[PDB]
């Protein structure tokens, strides 16, 4: 190219960055999701509806593993999601080649947020449109983090992203507590996912991954049919 | 309109006007036609004299890409010269890397992808040229190709590029070209050029005929029309 | 190591020993010295093992990509041209004894020779390898123009068996291949 | 809502939209074409019409069925120049799989790598996002046949019956009305639904010389383009 | 250093020894020479010890990257193609002699890799310094499609032939049995060499060593 | 050799719940000594040390590069470093100079930061790690140190007899070496405290 390298983001006279606040609007207009940190594990659940009766549901996955104890979901736009996944995979192995030890979940979010930072400040590119929820059970205690296209990150007990997140903000505040089991957490994660779903919730409209201390695992539709088998 | 400065932007209905604008710059160029017989390809260019100080064979639009491939350009002449040097250079690498002559079906693919790359970026513009590609082989017969400024390239039996694109192929298609020899084609190309617009809004023109096929033993060269002068002896008989 | 290639009217016939040695020890007792490139073009390789394996994978990548573009079966002369480009450029770095043979729709059977220098030449029959010098005077007193396929399978089998009997780096088992318009007939022989 | 340069380049608008990519979704529709893919059985069927408006224009150099590898074939919609450059990357990166990894590329893995190239054109600016679409077929061992579809936005999916071109909303309404009952798919049922869905949406009842059929089956897993004769054999078979 | 492998009727048995020397001095009495690659593929190392360690972790990193992106079980020919293409680029400067084995969808596959980049597919291989002694047991006592315990007895016999040749080991014969479903990994499979007992009195006294300067620093 | 240019000897030994490490004190060019207070044992956090031997250039250079990477590690993570993590860190640093290698051979000794578990390992000059359960040695006088440790080591030893064993091993082996000596320093660490003693050696 010509080699311009000028950034597309500058300060308002009020002092706000306009484009990053626009990218958060595209995050809120995505598919809803929920994550709940329980006493023994972390539960992630999202809401996957095909637009037709033709689409296969065993092809694309939403709950996505990073390492064998770290998973990752999103609420935003699908195509921008696959970039940072493949980025975070290669980034996790670079830790493992140096230190010969699987990366802790706190250290992974340190580096992935710096990647999403770099597309805001640099030249000619726009930021992402994808927020994340990152989970894992490293060193006994499990973890649940959220990143955003601004580059910041937080640490949630239980939160929701996507459409109607202010409804799931209130519902999880009244439903969650200090401790549960993993099985109680999946029960209240579907009950908050049943808040904004369609008329019928099947084994294929939702898609759930968990974090045991034995490792990360996403659930097959055998269990999710048997778990939503009239358990609320 | 107001969306048509760069070639990197879309219109609100989904097209690129910078490609649309460059196509109808070729439309103002003089007519050059092409036609293939059962054992060769015959080119033909209506070329008009600038004033008088043209020196009878200057700045010709019949190029010579390879041993057996040549062009029949029309449009911006200087833009076609640089584009012809891409095709000259492309056939040399195929010779050096594979040891035999370039197939015409593959040569048109390599050029059209290079034309395609100027239709994407904002730093460059699309080409303002369109041209023909003719060749002949004993293992493949004769082929005739056609490349627009957008990069769309596929094969014809006869074609025309210029002002009278429609007005020439109206009477190309009334020829039984599947069984004619190319020596019979040469006097038939001569009338099609001479039918459309000899000196109506212009003053004078001059005819150029390129020539490849089995009679040239696979070579590509200009006709000997200084020999026998049979084009103008036969095209000017259509006065009645 | 001894490799062999004879053309006939229909196609070509290839042949080799195995015995991949290292100094005076046989590392591999049985070895595919002949390698497919396309469906009708083989090569038999000699010289360094790690060099000729690396070259043959690159030519298969280039020729296999080249024919899908043309939607045509490749020429045998096109395949022999690609080995010449890598061997002449990366000479002083490789020790390759490639012989390319195979049937072609345009031209029938062909045999090409690419020795360690980097030159290329077409021959009626071509041999190569370390133990090629021993049968080297047998082959031109026995060769006869206008053989059939079954004579050439008999011709190369007796030709390879003399070097395999004699040369210490050669021997093992005879691997043969017949390439024609119909198919590829590969067989393992001892005798 | 034009704010800054959101109607021109790839930046976010208010309300989270971005308009240049969703201008590309109807950049296909200037082609004037419709393609249909059907997976029903141990086979997979592509069908797409051609449009030949000229007698001078050839017949073999038109077909949009493109052979990627021996087991993978594809069909292209949208504009022609962006489509053929897209196939160049698909042919190229399928051979890099075989060179790097030592076996044949899956049809699922190839549609990812194509969609990631369309991602960077969406992500980075001053780079035009390739207004064309691609549908693949192929046989996967221990998985059966598959049909995939890649967007200019980089969104891919894989599904049973696929319509692309101008008439998605009419054809996909018909395919759900057809594939709701799990009828037996015996490789003649697959072609018969692939033909008669397009024959009702366009309402043509066509001659055997307008369409093509690409096919792959687990009895001959090579990609295979049907002949003009055997297209007529399936056509008179559904003539009731 | 003696490593060997075999292909029986269902899977692959790998074997190795447990000595690393420096010069002609035994540096390690127990060194793990069978390396992890994937849950179906393992690899034995010979040659430069640090070159085999850093190489076998890089490819094990990329196959974990490749299979997790693909979503299915890796292939042994993928691990072969990565190794032979890496080692050819270094022109044999990286001294690594490898035995590669695993069970794919297609079945068991055994390879041997030389540090210049030449590979061979064989039903049984031996590598290392004591490879000549171990190939004696194979070439005498191999028959195709053996059973489970017949194959484990053969490899443990072939490794033991190299141990009682020089540069053998402080013998702890290792075995890794790879099958279509079951995976085994046995570090102390056979211990033939026992160090004799110490028969002397070595009475040490709390104060038989003179100290010039002492120093105490507490902790928490 | 280049390893025999300055001499040196580093020994580590595992006890019951404690671990000991020792080194000599002599610095000198090939035959001429210079000083008797050259540090070869460096603290890397609490209850975890490292010892270096070989070319005295690369002894001081690697100990500064490793300290550079350690402090950046212990600030991105609030925890301290584990002993296995340091061994993987050092082997990465040595293998980067694969063809320009540092002429040193490290020895790492320390306890677990959470539990009481001791740890010893040593590396080559290009980074082949090697964990043991009894002792590791490095330096020019390697073979003298193997002969003492194979006879004097016992499995489960209090910090009293662990001190006397590594003292008798280092004093007798180094006096047989020519280019090593001039004093021996001993660190014996445990869960509660760290004891550093210097021994009465032959100064010849």
């Amino acid at each position: 190219e010509r080699g311009y390298s000028f950034s597309l983001t500058t300060f308002s006279p009020s002092g706000k960055l306009v484009q990053i606040e626009y990218a958060l609007a595209a995050v809120a207009g995505g598919a809803p999701s929920v994550g709940i940190k329980a006493a023994n594990g972390v539960v992630l659940a999202t809401e996957k509806k095909q637009k037709s009766i033709l689409y296969d549901e065993r092809s694309v996955h939403k709950v996505e593993p990073i390492t064998k104890h770290i998973g990752l979901v999103y609420s935003g736009m699908g195509p921008d999601y696959r970039v940072l996944v493949h980025r975070a995979r290669k980034l996790a192995q670079q830790y493992y080649l140096v230190y010969q030890e699987p990366i802790p979940t706190a250290q992974l979010v340190q580096r992935v947020a710096s990647v999403m930072q770099e597309y805001t400040q640099s030249g000619g590119v726009r930021p992402f449109g994808v927020s994340l929820l990152i989970c894992g059970w490293n060193e006994g205690r499990p973890y649940l983090f959220q990143s955003d296209p601004s580059g910041a990150y937080f640490a949630w007990k239980a939160t929701a992203m996507g459409k109607n997140y202010v409804n799931g903000k209130t519902f999880l505040e009244k439903r969650y507590n200090e401790d549960l089991e993993l099985e109680d957490a999946i029960h209240t994660a579907i009950l908050t996912l049943k808040e904004s779903f369609e008329g019928q919730m099947t084994e294929d409209n939702i898609e759930v991954g968990i974090c045991n201390e034995a490792g990360f695992r996403r659930l097959t539709p055998t269990e999710v049919k048997d778990y939503l088998a009239a358990i609320a | 309109t107001g969306y048509d400065l760069s070639a990197s932007t879309f219109s609100p209905d989904g097209r690129v006007f910078q490609v649309e604008y460059a196509m109808k710059a070729v439309e103002n160029s003089s007519t050059a036609i092409g036609i293939r017989c059962k054992d060769g390809v015959v080119f033909g260019v209506e070329k008009l004299v600038l004033s008088k100080l043209y020196e009878e064979g200057s700045n010709k639009r019949l190029f010579n890409v390879d041993r057996h491939v040549g062009m029949a350009v029309a449009g911006l002449l200087a833009d076609a010269r640089s584009l012809a040097d891409i095709a000259r250079e492309e056939a040399s690498n195929f010779r050096s890397n594979f040891g035999y002559n370039i197939p015409l079906k593959h040569l048109a693919d390599r050029v059209a992808m290079y034309v395609h790359a100027y239709t994407l970026y904002s730093a460059v513009r699309p080409f303002g040229c369109s041209f023909m590609l003719g060749s002949y082989s004993v293992n493949d017969g004769a082929q005739l190709y056609m490349i627009d400024p957008s990069g769309v390239s596929y094969g014809y039996w006869g074609c025309a590029i210029g002002k009278a694109r429609q007005a020439a192929k109206t009477e190309i298609e009334k020829l039984q070209m599947k069984e004619m020899t190319c020596r019979d084609i040469v006097k038939e190309v001569a009338k099609i050029i001479y039918i459309v617009h000899d000196e109506v809004k212009d003053k004078a023109f001059e005819l150029e005929l390129s020539w490849v096929g089995e009679l040239t033993n696979g070579r590509h060269e200009i006709v000997p029309k200084d020999i026998r002068e049979e084009a103008e002896k036969y095209a000017k008989e259509s006065l009645k | 190591t001894t490799i062999m290639a004879v053309q006939f009217d229909g196609g070509v016939v290839l042949g080799a020993d195995s015995r991949t040695t290292t100094g005076s020890y046989i590392a591999n007792r049985v070895t595919d010295k002949l390698t497919p490139i396309h469906d009708r073009i083989f090569c038999c390789r000699s010289g360094s093992a790690a060099d000729t394996q690396a070259v043959a994978d690159a030519v298969t990548y280039q020729l296999g990509f080249h024919s899908i573009e043309l939607n045509e079966p490749p020429l045998v002369h096109t395949a022999a041209s690609l080995f010449k480009e890598m061997c002449y450029r990366y000479r002083e770095d490789l020790m390759a004894g490639i012989i390319i043979a195979g049937w072609d729709p345009q031209e029938g059977g062909q045999v090409y020779s690419v020795p360690m220098g980097g030159m290329m030449v077409r021959q009626s029959f071509a041999i190569g390898g370390s133990g090629s010098s021993y049968i080297y005077g047998y082959v031109d007193a026995t060769y006869r123009e206008g053989m059939t396929k079954e004579e050439c399978l008999q011709f190369t089998a007796n030709a390879l068996a003399l070097a395999m009997e004699r040369d210490g780096s050669s021997g093992g088992v005879i691997r043969l291949a017949a390439i024609a318009e119909s198919g590829v007939e590969r067989q393992v022989l001892l005798g | 809502s034009s704010a800054g340069f959101d109607r021109h380049i790839t930046i976010f608008s208010p309300e989270g939209r971005l308009y240049q990519v969703e201008y590309a979704f109807k950049a296909i529709n200037q082609g004037g074409l419709t393609s249909v893919a059907v997976r029903g059985k141990d086979c997979a069927v592509i069908v797409t019409q051609k449009k030949v408006p000229d007698k001078l224009l050839d017949s073999s150099t038109v077909t949009h069925l493109f052979k990627i590898t021996e087991n993978i074939g594809c069909v292209m919609t949208g504009m022609t120049a962006d489509s053929r450059s897209q196939v160049q990357r698909a042919r190229y990166e399928a051979a890099n799989w075989k060179y790097k990894y030592g076996y044949e590329i899956p049809v699922d893995m190839l549609c990812k790598r194509i969609a990631d190239i369309s991602q960077v054109y969406t992500q980075n600016a001053e780079m035009r996002p390739l207004g064309c679409c691609m549908i693949l077929i192929g046989i996967d061992e221990e998985q059966g046949p598959q049909v995939y579809k890649c967007d200019p936005a980089g969104y891919y999916c894989g599904f049973k019956a696929t319509a692309a071109g101008v008439k998605q909303t009419e054809s996909t309404s018909f395919l759900e009305k057809k594939v709701k009952k799990k009828f037996d798919w015996t490789f003649e049922q697959t072609v018969e639904t692939a033909i008669t869905c397009l024959s009702t949406v366009l309402s043509i009842d066509f001659k055997p010389s307008e369409i093509e059929v690409g096919v792959v089956t687990v009895e001959n897993p090579k990609f295979r383009i049907l002949t003009e004769a055997e297209i007529d054999a399936h056509l008179v078979a559904l003539a009731e | 250093t003696t490593i060997a492998g075999v292909v029986y009727k269902d899977g692959i048995v790998l074997g190795a020894d447990t000595r690393a020397t420096e010069g002609m001095v035994v540096a390690d009495k127990n060194c793990s020479k069978i390396h992890f690659i994937s849950p179906n593929i393992y690899c034995c190392g010979a040659g430069t010890a640090a070159d085999t360690d850093m190489t076998t972790q890089l490819i094990s990193s990329n196959l974990e990257l490749h299979s997790l992106s693909t979503g299915r079980l890796p292939r042994v020919v993928t691990a072969n193609r990565m190794l032979k293409q890496m080692l050819f680029r270094y022109q044999g400067y990286i001294g690594a002699a490898l035995v590669l084995g695993g069970v794919d969808v297609t079945g068991p596959h055994l390879y041997s890799i030389y540090p210049h980049g030449s590979t061979d597919k064989l039903p049984y291989v031996t590598m290392g310094s004591g490879s000549l002694a171990a190939m004696a047991v194979f070439e005498d006592k191999f028959r195709p499609d053996m059973e489970e315990e017949e194959a484990k007895n053969l490899v443990s016999e072939a490794i033991a032939a190299g141990i009682f040749n020089d540069l053998g080991s402080g013998s702890n014969i290792d075995l890794c049995v790879i099958s279509k479903n079951k995976l085994d990994f046995l570090r102390p499979y056979t211990v033939p060499n026992k160090k004799g007992t110490r028969l002397g009195r070595y009475r040490c006294e709390k104060g038989t060593t003179a100290v010039l300067t002492e120093k105490i620093t507490p902790l928490e | 050799s280049i390893m025999s240019y300055n001499g040196g000897a580093v020994m580590a030994m595992k006890g019951k719940n404690c671990v000991a490490i020792a080194a000599d004190r002599r610095f000198g060019i090939q035959a001429q000594m210079v000083t008797t207070d050259f540090q070869k044992i460096f603290p890397m956090g609490d209850r975890l040390y490292i010892g270096l031997a070989g070319l005295a250039t690369d002894v001081q250079t690697v100990a500064q590069r490793l300290k550079f990477r350690l402090n950046l590690y212990e600030l991105k993570e609030g925890r301290q470093i584990k002993p296995y993590t340091l061994m993987s860190m050092v082997a990465n640093l040595l293998y980067e100079k694969r063809f320009g290698p540092y002429y040193t051979e490290p020895v790492i000794a320390g306890l677990d930061p959470k539990t009481f578990k001791p740890f010893i390992c040593s590396l080559d000059l290009i980074g082949c790690p090697m964990v043991t359960d009894d002792f590791v040695v490095s330096g020019t006088c390697a073979e003298q140190m193997y002969g003492m440790c194979e006879s004097l080591w016992e499995p489960n030893m209090d910090p009293d007899h662990l001190f006397e064993t590594i003292s008798q091993a280092m004093l007798n082996a180094v006096d047989r070496d020519a280019v090593s000596g001039m004093g021996v320093i001993v660190h014996i660490i445990e869960k509660d405290k760290i004891t550093t003693r210097t021994l009465k050696a032959r100064m010849d």
